[PDB]
């Protein structure tokens, strides 16, 4: 439901 | 005990007790060393300086959501104090970046990996400032990521973690911080179709790692879309 | 300037900013005027997080370094050194402002279990010659608040049942006492159980919620 | 896991 960055 | 091996093996003992802060620390002092970090070494430094400016960059978030429901002077203070800190952190990082780990020589793989950690670090510094500041943030910003995705799709196969991970990251910033969410769509549907073409020619370990990015690619266009 | 002193604790509270939390609160315990029960539970909150933090590294860190090197022993010595410091700066506010000869009952017995509390989180640490200085000075804190508590409150009180609570725990694992820490936790459950029918719907929650750790605590050990 | 007041 929230935007995704990449986890690293 | 401060040798480069021992700075590193701190930095995993801090990452094991939870201590990012230190763990960011003991990394700084290890790229100081003045050599070239490996594939470990890289996502020890990216773990560590994600997870402190990530719990500044969620204190920034409760904070500005207060201040914004409510429309008194602490609430303003205290989040211009925590945004203080976030830059400071932000600066620290951007200044390895500079003086040690973005260079000419190195595997395209390297070479990403530091310019899209430019292009974030100062997508979070964009996050929170405000006027022409702000302005010449974002171009910073923009002129880094276009510099990382320009290197990897010379070199690199559509479906490497890091290209993809990079266009994520890109497409968020044209998304959110850039205001073209036209560009941030387009960005990721083509990264996403370039990949899925040839997600068939890879091992299980790397077909894991392409898929899980893939999927974050796909739950942001689900949100936008 | 003290009501904005609160008023950011509470802020740094929501934000998951515990340090900043307990220097917001340290800073408004130096204003001089007595903390009111709301206050007093934001000044615990904030340093048993910070406190809390600093233990469980501390734990990581001295199980690897026994399960096992001058790296783990040198960084858990600089976790130990800042462990330490804040609960210097704990007991600093507890012997300059906090603890008095005057107040209820209530006030003081709470700084004299939370002075009990952080000479533990010395004690747990502590290795060499200040040891016994240290320990001597944990049981001396909560044996006063004792005192206080068994002749001005009732024993349903969730302030008398935390100290009883600590305190046994005090007992088992720092004096190496299990016997007086089995027996302290059954007689502060069964002097609570006789009047629980009595008790009032504001500390229900929170007189229960203790009276299953006592509980808990002596099915672990019995 | 022994419990101490939270
Ligand atoms: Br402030
Ligand atoms: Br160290
Ligand atoms: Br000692
Ligand atoms: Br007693």
């Amino acid at each position: 439901s929230s935007r995704n960055s990449t986890p690293g | 005990h401060m040798e480069r091996a021992s700075l590193i093996q701190k930095a995993k003992l801090a990452e094991q007790a939870e201590r990012y802060e230190d763990m960011a620390a003991f990394m700084k002092g290890a790229v100081e060393k003045g050599e070239e970090l490996s594939c470990e070494e890289r996502n020890l430094l990216s773990v560590a300086y994600k997870n402190v400016v990530g719990g500044q960059r969620a204190a920034w978030r409760v904070l500005s959501s207060i201040e914004q429901k409510s429309n008194g002077p602490e609430v303003r203070e205290y989040r211009e104090k925590v945004e203080t800190e976030l830059q400071g952190v932000c600066d620290t990082v951007l200044g390895l970046l500079d003086s040690h780990l973005i260079k000419e020589a190195g595997d395209a793989e390297s070479r990403v990996f530091y310019l899209k950690m430019k292009g974030d670090y100062y997508r979070y510094l964009a996050e929170v400032a405000t006027g022409d500041d702000k302005k010449r943030i974002i171009d910073s910003a923009r002129s880094a990521y276009q510099e990382a995705m320009d290197i990897s799709k010379k070199e690199m196969p559509p479906t490497n973690p890091i290209r993809l991970g990079l266009a994520l990251n890109f497409s968020v910033f044209h998304y959110e911080i850039a205001n073209s969410p036209e560009e941030a769509i387009s960005l990721a549907k083509t990264t996403f179709d370039e990949a899925m073409a040839d997600l068939h020619t890879l091992s299980e370990d790397s077909y894991k790692d392409s898929t899980l990015i893939m999927q974050l690619l796909r739950d942001n266009l689900t949100l936008w879309t």
